């Protein structure tokens, strides 16, 4: 008998092996996925006083340690993070309801204005010099031939009003580029950072538009504990404020449209 | 049982936890592979009609 | 979960009766459906 | 439930439509007015694919009816119907499921939009999503329209749609010669390359050899500069990859848009314009 | 309105960077940098320096040899008419040894240039492999690239060398030409009864589509959180910022779950390596194990049936 | 006390303006749908030739 | 269900707004679904020629 | 939801008038449709 | 068993709400599903022509 | 589960009779269905 | 059939500009939709030619 | 033997709240799985035409 | 872990009979299944 066709061929079983390796892969990737934000926030946890820490399937992976270079530290993941109050109040007492920011929305530090507490230290070059520093601290840097020098352009907010003028340019000493625009504010001549991401140029006019906030809001830009360098804490703090204006800076960004 | 004697010192070099799990995996796998090798050869024992054919227990 | 034990009293009444109204129009519609065209 | 840092952002407002009406969360998903339109479009779409599977091409008791996942398939009406609505059990169903799919993808896109307005982030993602929505539309709306009949659309079935691709592909004899096809394929392959390179990199620096600390930007640039004399840099690599994948989708959309409506002959024949230039 | 971080609108220069320093043994670096205002319009404007060791030189060497055999051969097929070479270039190619020869080393005029170009190409790709592992070690980094390159090398090897040796015939490897290698692809599917019904080729297709999906999604994300320096992924990985937060949340609020600045790079990594690895497996079973995938799909009941509305009588059966 | 005497109170749970907008949207969508549905069956009123065929009013 | 007089207490457990929207959507789609299913079978009420032929009220 | 119990009598009053106006308009269109073309 | 319980303690273990919503969603799903399963077999109740055939009850 | 020992008696109390309600309508529909059209 | 008209108040709740463009857009789209529906059906005016089909003015 | 000295405390190692959910989901999924598997073979219990064929043998 | 030694006795006790309640429903159904429809 030389014809007993087997119903099982290498192609079936290779498709079997694959799916098994697959499932293990998926599972694993979802585990690396819980090295942050976990366990979750329910009132399942609060109701039970915490006896239901929310982690789901799969579960959380044993911590991993990152050894920052330069006497920098050591970070772990997953970690235990201290809760932080919410600077807002429930739009409804029902769960899943959004919260309204407390007080003046741009000040709230809630919503598009919220942000975490990153180190109060500076990111560093390879050598260990403050990575992000101004061109005034980073002597070498230079505009690229054929690019308007931002230095001296007028910074202008979302409504038209002048905001200030570019007093300097902050650069990456690691990957040479403009990261932050410095702004001598008109209303008080204080110096603030302006993330490049929020800034549009109008080279033919030497203006630097900013849809984010109004010219006035530039007065409240979060500040630097040193005008010649900036910490991780301070960057988030700077940007999130402008970001808040995307939903706050006007009595209309709140939406609807209809 | 090394078989003599300072070949224990090998676990002074290669993490015992890692070596163990490694072997567990390697075997748990190899078993599946060779099983499949046997399933496609003369040593196959399932789609053989051994010792009496089962799809000819009725018709299909 | 937004409500008190007393407001979970209030919501429930109107909820139950309107659901019953819906069910009324539906059952009615079904009896109507049954005369003009038996399906079972 | 929320991430351990989520409550602080779960602000009110940012809609386009609905306002406080549907301005709430469910588990981790954001609802919004478009989550509701979306869920409705989606649910009816799927529930109808279930009914099509239930009835089969010749009726629920015939042998072509089936619930096997590889083979369930809902196909367009014949070409004889043109752009008219065709009877339900003759491809009508397929038309409605399509309307639902287009509406669901568009709702999904608009809901990602409200989510950008809430979180205050750029809207690069739903714009990028809209490229897939576009490709889907050419494959069901634009081409079959330009072609005077909705039947030119692909059927919704796992392998049967593969068959659609196959025979449509073969009407032009050697599809590989479609030049836009050549582009799109180039981007799909290169995209897959940069992604493997970025992926590999981030993971190679944040987790270096034991005995070494998280690596640096300087390392990053130095490695790919070491290997290939150039490093596009961190920001931009994220920019490129977005370019490649969106373009890959683009050229797929154009390569199929020209296969029919603007070209009927075999595709290798297209390359004739090159053998006949007055240079040779 | 808002900058999209597509085009660096205002650049800055600084003296070029020779890079983080390599240990003893890792040779000097060569070439001295330049800047392209235009690469600069979209990315690091610095061009080079480059590293070249024994490895790098032996790889550039083999690789260019292989490029010459293929090219010179193509000029020969048009009679040394560089014009005609230019005219039909896309259609030119260097075909493989004929089957008549099996796996024997063939005469120059009958395929031997292909075996030599295939040989030299492979050695040069695998030398570039070693190159990236060396360049990756000099930096204390890990071999994640090398595990991927090794996967793509896997597919390559399966295509032009492994399947051929297994099938006992150099004529089964792919020929070097644009249109020729496209034709090789189509004929390959045809010869084995339509490759669409090959499960592995379906998975490889889900994974290619997935590399486009993930990189487009992630990439769009990083740009959308570029405003918060999300591109600076390394520190968002060590010290989570509102970029990584807004990022993880956009998706969380959208599709119900999410990843992290470190993990997305693993989903993406694993999705790409998977393409090539299903892909190679896919070519491995063709002819070696399965000869007609459509039939295979019927045997496993996966091919759909449609009402037979058009049909043709079989002359072979008259 | 019965009901339909405190069912105005519904706008204390559902914001009135938006409820209008949603209703209108539903009306548009349901409208096109129903039209297409009717057009999808025999009661169609366009490809019917009313009162005289127009596809044969282009050749004779 | 909760049919034991204390079945109001369910709203300390299930949010009225969210449950409301769910009921609404589920009902609307359910309606459309069932409608098309019936329109898709012999119980069709459109493609019947009711009460007198309409395609012989225009064509031929 | 920024309404008083009295600003929910009013909106409701005009809403009801308008919706019944719409349904009325509908019943009219349904009569023309029914006269020229009975569907049952 | 004539045993409607032992200990009702389960709601000290499983969130009453979660089980609630889950039962509702899953049941609606199982319902639609099985409905579909039955409509696809001989046990079909729509395309049966019940109680007398309808597409051949009037002109055609 | 942040509920008291008394309201897990209660929840259980109303829940069981409820599930029993569902089961009732279920057995009803199934016997009626077996009567009109047997399947086994 | 109640008593308050005064339905001008509608623009105190609904933004006029956006409503304006919304109606504008919807009207152009509904326009295209309808045009494509009739042109694809019997009431067609293009695929006819008055008083004679024009490419059948010459057969040659 | 085979007598299990203490299968209590098993809930001191494995969180029960989790364990139940594990079992429930696993059983519903396995249930559907086995159901469909039996539905796909000869052991089918639906498409049998019980007790009289319903299509074209069922009154109509 | 997050139980006392007394409530895993209590939990296990309630658990086992509950499980067997399930096993009972199953062997019963399989008995029914075996009677109408023997398979081997
Ligand atoms: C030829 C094959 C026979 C067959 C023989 C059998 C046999 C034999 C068996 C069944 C059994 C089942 N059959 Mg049968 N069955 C057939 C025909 C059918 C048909 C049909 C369309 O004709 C249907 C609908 C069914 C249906 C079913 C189910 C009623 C039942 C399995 C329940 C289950 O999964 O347990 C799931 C298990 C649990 C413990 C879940 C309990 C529910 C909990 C509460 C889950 C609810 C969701 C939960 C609350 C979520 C919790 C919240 C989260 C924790 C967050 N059978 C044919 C006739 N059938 C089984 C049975 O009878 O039950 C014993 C069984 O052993
Ligand atoms: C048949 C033989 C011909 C051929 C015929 C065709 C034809 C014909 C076509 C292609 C198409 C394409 N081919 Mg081809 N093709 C050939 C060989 C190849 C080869 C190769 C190595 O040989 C490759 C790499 C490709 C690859 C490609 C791409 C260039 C392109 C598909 C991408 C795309 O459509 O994006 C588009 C992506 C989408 C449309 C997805 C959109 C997503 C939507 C909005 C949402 C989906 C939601 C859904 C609900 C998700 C499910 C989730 C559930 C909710 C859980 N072809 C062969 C030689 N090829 C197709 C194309 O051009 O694209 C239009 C096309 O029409
Ligand atoms: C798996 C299927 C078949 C096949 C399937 C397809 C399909 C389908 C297509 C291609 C196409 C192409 N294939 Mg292929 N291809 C095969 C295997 C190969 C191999 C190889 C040695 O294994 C090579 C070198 C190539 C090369 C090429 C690229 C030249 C091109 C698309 C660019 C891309 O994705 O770039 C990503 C990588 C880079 C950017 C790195 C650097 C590129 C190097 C230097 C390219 C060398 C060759 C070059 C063409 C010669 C001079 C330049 C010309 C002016 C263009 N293929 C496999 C065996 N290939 C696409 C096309 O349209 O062109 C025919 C296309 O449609
Ligand atoms: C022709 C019609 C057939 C077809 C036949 C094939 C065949 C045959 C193959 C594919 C292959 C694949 N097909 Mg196909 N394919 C079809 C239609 C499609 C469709 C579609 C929409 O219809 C899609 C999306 C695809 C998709 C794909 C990709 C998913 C996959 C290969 C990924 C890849 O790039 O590997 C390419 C990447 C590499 C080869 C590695 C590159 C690295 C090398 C080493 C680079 C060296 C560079 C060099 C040294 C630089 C110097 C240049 C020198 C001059 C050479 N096919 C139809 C059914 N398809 C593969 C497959 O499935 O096999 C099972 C394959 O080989
Ligand atoms: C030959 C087959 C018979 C048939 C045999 C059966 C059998 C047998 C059964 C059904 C049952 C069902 N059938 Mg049937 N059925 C047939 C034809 C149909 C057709 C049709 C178009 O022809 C339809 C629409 C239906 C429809 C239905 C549903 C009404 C019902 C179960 C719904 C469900 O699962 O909900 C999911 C359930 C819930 C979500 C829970 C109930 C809802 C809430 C929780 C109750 C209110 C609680 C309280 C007020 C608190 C407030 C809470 C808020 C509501 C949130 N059948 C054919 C003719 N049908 C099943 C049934 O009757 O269910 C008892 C059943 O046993
Ligand atoms: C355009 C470049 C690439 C891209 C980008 C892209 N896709 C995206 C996004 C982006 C940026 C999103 O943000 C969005 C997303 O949510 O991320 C996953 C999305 C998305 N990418 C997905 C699909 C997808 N994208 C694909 C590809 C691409 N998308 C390109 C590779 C592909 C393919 C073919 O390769 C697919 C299958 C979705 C998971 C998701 C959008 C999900 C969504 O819109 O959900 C709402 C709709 C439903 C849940 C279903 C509606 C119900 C329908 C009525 C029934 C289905 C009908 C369907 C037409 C039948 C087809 C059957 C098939 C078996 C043939
Ligand atoms: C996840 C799988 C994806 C993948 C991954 C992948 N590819 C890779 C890698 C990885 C991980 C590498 O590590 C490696 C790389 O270097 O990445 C940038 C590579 C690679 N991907 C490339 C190609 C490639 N990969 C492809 C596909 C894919 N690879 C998949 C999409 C494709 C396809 C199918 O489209 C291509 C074309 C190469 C650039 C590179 C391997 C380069 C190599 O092996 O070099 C061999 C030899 C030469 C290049 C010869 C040198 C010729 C010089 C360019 C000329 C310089 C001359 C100089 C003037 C000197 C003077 C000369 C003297 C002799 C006179
Ligand atoms: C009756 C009635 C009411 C019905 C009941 C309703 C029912 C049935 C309830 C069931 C509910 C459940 C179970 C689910 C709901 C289902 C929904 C709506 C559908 C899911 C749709 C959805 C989009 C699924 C797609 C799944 C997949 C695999 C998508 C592909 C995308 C991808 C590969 C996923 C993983 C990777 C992800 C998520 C990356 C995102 C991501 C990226 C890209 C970053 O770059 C980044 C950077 C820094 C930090 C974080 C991130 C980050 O999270
Ligand atoms: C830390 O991050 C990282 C870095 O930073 C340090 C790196 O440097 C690196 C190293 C990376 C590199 C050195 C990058 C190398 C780049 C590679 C290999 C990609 C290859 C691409 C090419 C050769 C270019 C091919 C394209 C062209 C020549 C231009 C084509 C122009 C065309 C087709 C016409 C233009 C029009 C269209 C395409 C149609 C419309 C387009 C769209 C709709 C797309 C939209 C795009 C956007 C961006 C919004 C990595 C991996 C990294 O991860
Ligand atoms: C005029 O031109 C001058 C500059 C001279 C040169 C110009 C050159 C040009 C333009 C060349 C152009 C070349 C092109 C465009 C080539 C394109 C090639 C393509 C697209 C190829 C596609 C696929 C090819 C594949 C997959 C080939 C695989 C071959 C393999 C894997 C061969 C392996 C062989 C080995 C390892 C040999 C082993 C030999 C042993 C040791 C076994 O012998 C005993
Ligand atoms: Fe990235
Ligand atoms: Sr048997
Ligand atoms: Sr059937
Ligand atoms: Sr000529
Ligand atoms: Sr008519
Ligand atoms: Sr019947
Ligand atoms: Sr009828
Ligand atoms: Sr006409
Ligand atoms: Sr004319």
């Amino acid at each position: 008998s030389a014809g007993i066709t087997h119903y099982i061929d290498a192609a079936q079983i290779t498709i079997w092996a694959f799916w098994l390796f697959f499932f293990g892969l998926i599972i694993y990737l979802r585990r690396e996925d819980k090295r942050e934000g976990y366990p979750l926030d329910s009132d399942r946890t609060e109701r039970s006083g915490g006896r239901v820490k929310v982690v789901g399937f799969p579960d959380l992976p044993d911590p991993k340690t990152f050894v920052l270079p330069h006497n920098g530290g050591t970070v772990v993941a997953p970690r235990v993070e201290a809760p932080v109050a919410v600077n807002a109040t429930p739009f409804s007492p029902a769960p899943g309801s959004p919260l309204v920011p407390n007080g003046d929305p741009m000040l709230s530090g809630f919503g598009p204005a919220a942000s975490p507490d990153r180190p109060k230290h500076c990111d560093l070059t390879f050598e260990g010099l403050p990575k992000i520093v101004p061109m005034r601290v980073a002597k070498e840097f230079s505009i690229a031939e054929g690019d308007p020098d931002p230095r001296g352009m007028t910074v202008v907010g979302l409504d038209g009003e002048v905001a200030g003028t570019v007093s300097d340019v902050w650069v990456d000493r690691s990957e040479p580029q403009i990261r932050y625009l410095e702004v001598e504010v008109a209303a008080n001549k204080k110096k603030v950072l302006l993330p490049i991401g929020f800034s549009r140029f109008d080279k033919k006019a030497r203006k630097v538009k900013v849809d984010a906030i109004k010219a006035a809001h530039f007065a409240n830009v979060p500040t630097l504990s040193n005008p010649d360098q900036v910490t991780l804490y301070e960057e988030d703090k700077v940007c999130a404020y402008y970001a808040g204006g995307k939903l706050y800076a006007t009595a209309e960004r709140a939406g609807p449209l209809l | 049982f090394t078989m003599n004697a300072n070949l224990y010192k090998i676990w002074l070099i290669l993490d015992p936890r890692r070596v163990l799990v490694s072997i567990v995996a390697f075997q748990i796998v190899l078993g599946l592979l060779i099983h499949m090798i046997v399933l496609s050869t003369d040593l196959n024992w399932l789609d053989d009609n051994i010792p009496v054919s089962y799809q000819a227990l009725g018709k299909k | 979960t937004g409500l008190t034990d007393d407001e979970a009293k209030e919501f429930h009444a109107i909820f139950m009766q309107s659901m019953y109204a819906w069910f009324g129009l539906v059952v009615i519609a079904h009896l109507l459906a049954w005369l003009y065209r038996p399906w079972l | 439930a929320m991430l351990s840092f989520e409550k602080k952002y779960r602000v009110r407002g940012g809609t386009l439509i609905g306002g406080d009406l549907f301005d709430f969360w469910v588990g981790p998903f954001y609802v919004g007015f478009f989550g509701v339109v979306g869920f409705c479009f989606t649910l009816l779409g799927v529930l109808l694919i279930v009914w099509g599977a239930t009835i089969g091409p010749t009726g629920p008791t015939s042998d072509l009816q089936t619930y096997n996942l590889w083979r369930i398939s809902i196909a367009p009406p014949d070409l004889s119907y043109g752009l008219r609505m065709a009877p339900l059990t003759e491809g009508g169903l397929w038309q409605i499921i399509t309307i639902c799919a287009a509406g669901a993808f568009i709702s999904w896109a608009l809901r990602e939009v409200e989510i950008c307005r809430k979180l205050g982030i750029g809207f690069h993602v739903p714009f990028a999503f809209s490229f897939a929505i576009g490709a889907y539309l050419v494959l069901v709306f634009v081409r079959p329209l330009l072609m005077g009949a909705w039947g030119h659309g692909f059927p919704y079935g796992i392998l049967s749609h593969l068959d659609w691709v196959s025979n449509v592909g073969y009407q032009f004899l050697h599809f590989h010669y479609n030049p836009a096809h050549m582009l799109a394929i180039s981007f799909f392959f290169t995209n897959c390359l940069a992604l493997s390179m970025h992926g590999s990199l981030i993971l190679s620096v944040t987790n270096p050899q034991k005995g070494e600390p998280v690596k640096t930007s300087e390392h990053e640039n130095t490695f790919f500069r070491d290997i290939v004399g150039y490093s596009i840099g961190a920001l931009a690599i994220h920019r490129l990859g977005l370019f490649l994948a969106l373009s890959a989708a683009f050229w797929s959309a154009v390569c199929i848009l020209i296969s029919g409506p603007f070209w009927t002959r075999g595709w290798p024949e297209w390359w004739n314009w090159w053998l006949e230039l007055p240079l040779w | 309105p808002e900058y999209q971080n597509i085009f660096t609108a205002v650049q800055v220069r600084a003296p070029a960077y020779p890079g983080v320093p390599l240990p003893k043994g890792n040779l000097p670096r060569i070439g001295r940098p330049i800047f392209s205002y235009w690469l600069g319009k979209i990315g690091d404007a610095q061009i080079g320096p480059i590293y070249l060791g024994l490895t790098g030189t032996l790889s550039i060497f083999f690789g260019l040899v292989a490029i010459s055999i293929i090219g010179f051969n193509m000029l020969a097929s048009v009679h040394w008419d560089v014009f005609q070479f230019l005219k039909h270039f896309f259609w030119l190619g260097l075909e493989p040894p004929p089957p008549q020869y099996g796996l024997r080393i063939p005469p120059l005029s009958e395929g031997g240039w292909w075996l030599m170009a295939g040989l030299f190409l492979t050695l040069s790709i695998l030398l570039w492999w070693v190159r990236t592992y060396k360049r990756a070690e000099a930096l204390g980094m890990s071999q994640h690239l090398s595990w991927a390159f090794a996967a793509a090398i896997f597919f390559y090897l399966v295509l032009g060398f492994i399947r051929p040796v297994m099938m006992g015939s150099w004529a089964k490897a792919v020929p070097f030409g644009i249109f020729p290698h496209l034709d090789w692809t189509a004929a390959f599917s045809i010869r084995y009864g339509n490759l669409y019904y090959n499960p592995f080729h379906m998975l490889s297709i889900a994974f290619l589509y997935g590399s486009a999906l993930l990189f487009a999604m992630h990439g769009a994300t990083i740009l959308s959180v570029s405003r918060f320096g999300g591109d600076r992924e390394i520190d968002q990985i060590t010290h989570r910022g509102t970029a990584a937060e807004r990022a993880a949340l956009f998706w969380r609020w959208t599709m119900g779950f999410n990843v992290t600045m470190e993990s997305i790079h693993r989903w993406a990594w694993w999705c790409a390596v998977l393409t090539v690895i299903t892909a190679g497996i896919g070519i491995l079973l063709s002819g070696t194990v399965v000869d007609n995938w459509y039939l295979w799909a019927v045997k496993h009941g996966m091919a759909p049936a449609y009402p037979e509305v058009v049909t043709a009588v079989n002359p072979y059966e008259t």
